[PDB]
């Protein structure tokens, strides 16, 4: 039904600049009021401005922190909203929304989120490894296997197993942060009669470096 | 600006038991004001959802469970009866005179029956070895409650150093939490020890629940 796609998070260097999309469709756009709104990783909604509808001439209006720096805009007869944000600062860094201005003043439909990076630190692709038990472990009906994907910078990454077949005993970890690198984990639990029987592998995949590794997961021998 | 103040930061419920989540605001000026408040909730890995408009009014879609009031500064969220897909974050949110402010956030804990972790420890992989480094990772999935402990052993000795631990979120379906610990050492100090163990200690077990591998079976 009504829609809110968002795009253009990224990597970006202090100081740099960024131009964030948001693909509207499903409702009459040049009526609704729209905003944005971030959210640092691990903490609360912070709102960043709003733009009125053509009858109120395209208003504007942020909040404080951002005043001089972040400009917001819109494209009515395409459907699309814009947050260009200029001289990008450390703190900038966050999941950042778009939504469309319902009832009350309230968000009603939100955008999925794109993550906006931060930081001097390079564009770094990850090194995918296989997690197999140990050669000499005794059996327990079940097996679980996984995949580690260590030093990689910025975040996001997404992790399937079986191009999405296997979306049941899944746990992929949220990534920690050392040193300017990420290291992200997935754990997959599978009956331990289909595997080595059948395949196990891990499709693994960081847009920022335009990696595409895949994985079988396999035994272990000497 | 209307300051909103949420408490509690976080609270623990039973399944089909009643959730109460206050936010309170500082008053402003003008009698050109007319302030609303509204109210949503966050699951993992997604955007906020709307729940209740204007203080006391039901969204379109959401169950007869959520219901909200309050006037003029202090105003509440009810939750009755909790279900195991309500584990989530909850913010309050202002909408008149500007700017448009949110509450600090109210996590929902689903309290749920006690539950083992079950770990499996791993070898480092080939091919990192082949790269001058060595990762041993741990597995302690499906707990209860979120409170554990990962002790790492390298032979007869205790390993604090390059240990890097990651939590989920509490799980949608079932109420579980589960765990990640990875043990990162150099290669040659992995070659020159032998016997790698994972011991996890938790509330449903006296003693540790312990994975462990020996070097000598590739």
């Amino acid at each position: 039904e009504v829609q809110l796609v968002q795009s253009g998070g990224g990597l970006v260097q202090p100081k740099g600049s960024l131009k964030l999309s948001c693909a509207a469709s499903g409702f009459n756009f040049n009526t609704y009021a729209m905003h944005w709104v971030r959210q640092a990783p691990g903490k609360g909604l912070e709102w960043i401005g709003r733009i009125r509808s053509k009858s109120h001439n395209y208003a504007t209006d942020y909040a404080d922190p951002v005043k001089d720096r972040f400009t917001i805009s819109r494209d009515d007869s395409q459907g699309l909203l814009y947050l260009l944000m200029n001289n990008l600062k450390t703190e900038d860094t966050a999941m950042y929304y778009c939504m469309r201005e319902g009832i009350y003043g309230s968000f009603a439909y939100w955008g999925q989120g794109t993550l906006v990076t931060v930081s001097a630190a390079k564009t770094t692709p990850p090194s995918v490894y296989p997690l197999a038990p140990g050669s000499a472990a005794q059996t327990n009906s079940m097996v679980t296997l996984g995949c580690l994907v260590k030093g990689y910078f910025p975040e996001p990454v997404t992790v399937t197993w079986n191009s999405g077949s296997l979306s049941s005993g899944v746990h992929t970890f949220p990534a920690v942060l050392q040193s300017d690198l990420y290291t992200l984990s997935s754990s997959v639990t599978v009956p331990s009669s289909t595997w080595p029987s059948e395949t196990v592998t891990c499709n693994v995949a960081h847009p920022a470096s335009s990696t595409k590794v895949d994985k079988k997961i396999v035994p272990r021998d000497c | 600006d209307i300051v909103l103040t949420q408490s509690p930061a976080s609270l623990a419920v039973s399944l089909g038991q009643r959730a109460t989540i206050s936010c309170r605001a500082s008053k402003s000026v003008s009698s050109s004001a007319y302030s609303f408040f509204h109210w949503y909730q966050q699951k993992p890995g997604q955007p906020p959802k709307l729940l209740i408009y204007l203080a006391s009014n039901l969204q379109s879609g959401v169950p007869a469970r959520f219901s909200g009031s309050g006037s003029g500064t202090d105003f509440t969220l009810n939750i009755h009866p909790v279900e195991a897909e309500d584990a989530a974050t909850y913010y309050c949110q202002h909408s008149g005179e500007l700017p448009f402010t949110f509450g600090s956030g109210t996590k929902l804990e689903i309290k749920r029956a006690d539950a083992a972790p079950t770990v499996s420890i791993f070898p480092p992989s080939s091919e990192q070895l082949t790269s001058g480094g060595a990762s041993v990772v741990c597995f302690l999935n499906n707990f209860y409650p979120k409170d554990i402990n990962v002790k790492w052993k390298i032979d007869g000795s205790e390993r604090q150093n390059g240990v890097l631990n990651s939590w989920t979120d509490q799980d949608s379906k079932d109420s579980t939490y589960s765990m990640s610990s990875t043990l990162t050492l150099t290669k040659d100090e992995y070659e020159r020890h032998n016997s790698y163990t994972c011991e996890a200690t938790h509330k449903t077990s006296t003693s540790p629940i312990v994975k462990s591998f020996n070097r000598n079976e590739c």
